[PDB]
């Protein structure tokens, strides 16, 4: 999965 | 509400204790109680609200993904039928997740967003609104999927418009909004080119603004810039 | 009970799904429902019950320790008075922990222990009984502390007596019981010499029995033997 | 803390 914040 | 009898300051204090104890459900309940006192949240209080719900729904999303993976394997050719239990339990976790998203969205809609006028609060809450619609979109398959996606996009877009007008490129909230809206484009909205373009433009403009970034925000902003770079490396 | 309408086999299946998703509260609720069907648990089902509650109470214990540490620092010389909130929230976590322990102890007392006749079930449940009284002891300060400690010791002792008569020294349940009873002696009962003696005798007797240990139980038993050695290294 | 299982 790609990164989120 | 069960927090109605507790002082606002005590709710904030206990949300900080819950964070230290990694008791995120308690943290979220304390912060929901604080919001329901009717006063605007300070910058630190916004961060407590966001961290609490991000961690609650984060765990639900991880569990939902495990169960959905099992469910999809159970529906492949040659898999033995084992009955309704995987679907049922995935649905149970999903409904709980939807409930938490709905609770957050309700707090934002009453009355955090309406009263937020400064960019650092308005962008923050609109980002959260996009994030929680995005989590609803991750699990949506019925006739409401498109509406949910449109609601996420509309929140992210309003936040983006404000952030570009009112915040410097290296502001951590501006950067984090762009990171997450880029992920929305790639993973939710079937728009990988838009995701890549946004991540690249955001990263490049932040680099050119680093000579103005405060030492206090440096860790947060450089981390988010690294996450933008990580996603670009994954996507290209 | 909320699980009364679900088939026993479906409860077991969902407890296994919950374990995969690291949803230990759900796991424990499913296994409580299975126990309440009134049938004995198989060996695999006992393991699901134990893992579920061990993880639930494990998280509560970690949070309780964080909060108790804050509370004790707040009661030191020179610390600023910040009101009742740390105590209140520690008490909240503590009461929840006590509730989970009480629920487990109630399942064991009705009617898992009464119906367990084979050593591998009876020792297992008596170990659990000692463990959950030990967790109650960790937080007990009132007039009931000594009784709670005595209840833990009595359960561990009955389990120990059965295990030495009916199981080989390298049986993982026998080893784990001895590991935990040794920790009870050291950390709860102010008996470090007894803790060390038990860990050493258990370890030495298991070594001499390794030539009989099955390849299937080898990982479990050698891990527990390593934990015995780790504790002995910490204590000497 | 010491180890338990
Ligand atoms: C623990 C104490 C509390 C009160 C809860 O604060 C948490 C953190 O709140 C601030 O940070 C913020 C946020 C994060 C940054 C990225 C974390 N940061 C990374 C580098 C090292 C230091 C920590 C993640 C959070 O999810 C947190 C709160 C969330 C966001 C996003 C929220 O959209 C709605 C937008 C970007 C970001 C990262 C803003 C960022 O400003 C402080 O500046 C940090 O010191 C502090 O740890
Ligand atoms: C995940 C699937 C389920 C169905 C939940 O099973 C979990 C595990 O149940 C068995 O193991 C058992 C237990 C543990 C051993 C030590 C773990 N083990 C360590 C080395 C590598 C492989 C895993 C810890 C648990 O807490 C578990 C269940 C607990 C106990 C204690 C219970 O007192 C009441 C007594 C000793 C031990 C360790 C018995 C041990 O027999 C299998 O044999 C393992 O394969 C398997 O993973
Ligand atoms: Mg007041
Ligand atoms: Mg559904
Ligand atoms: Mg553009
Ligand atoms: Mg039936
Ligand atoms: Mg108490
Ligand atoms: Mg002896």
């Amino acid at each position: 999965f790609p990164a989120t914040v | 509400g069960a927090m109605g009898s507790m002082e606002r300051a005590s709710l904030i204090q206990k949300a900080k204790l819950a964070e230290q104890a990694e008791r995120y459900e308690d943290m979220a309940a304390f912060m929901k109680g604080a919001v329901e006192k009717g006063e605007e949240l300070s910058c630190e209080e916004r961060n407590l609200l966001s961290v609490a719900y991000k961690n609650v729904v984060g765990g639900q999303r991880a569990a939902w993904r495990v169960l959905s993976s099992i469910e999809q394997k159970s529906n492949e050719e040659g898999s033995e039928e084992k009955g309704p239990e995987v679907r049922e339990y995935r649905e149970k976790v999903e409904t709980e997740l939807q409930g938490v998203c709905d609770t957050v969205l309700g707090l934002l809609d009453s009355h955090l967003i309406k009263e937020a006028g400064d960019a650092e609060s308005r962008v923050f809450y609109l980002k959260m609104k996009g994030d929680y619609y995005r989590y609803l979109a991750e699990v949506a398959t019925g006739d409401d999927k498109k509406r949910i996606i449109d609601s996420a996009r509309s929140a992210y877009q309003e936040a983006m418009d404000i952030s570009k007008k009112e915040m410097p490129p290296t502001n951590p909230i501006r950067l984090g909004l762009a990171l997450n809206f880029s992920v929305f484009h790639y993973e939710i909205a079937n728009s990988p080119e838009e995701a890549i373009s946004l991540a690249k433009t955001t990263f490049d403009e932040a680099m050119a603004d680093l000579h103005t970034l405060s030492e206090d925000s440096y860790k947060d902003s450089t981390l988010i810039m690294q996450l933008l770079r990580d996603n670009l490396t994954l996507w290209t």
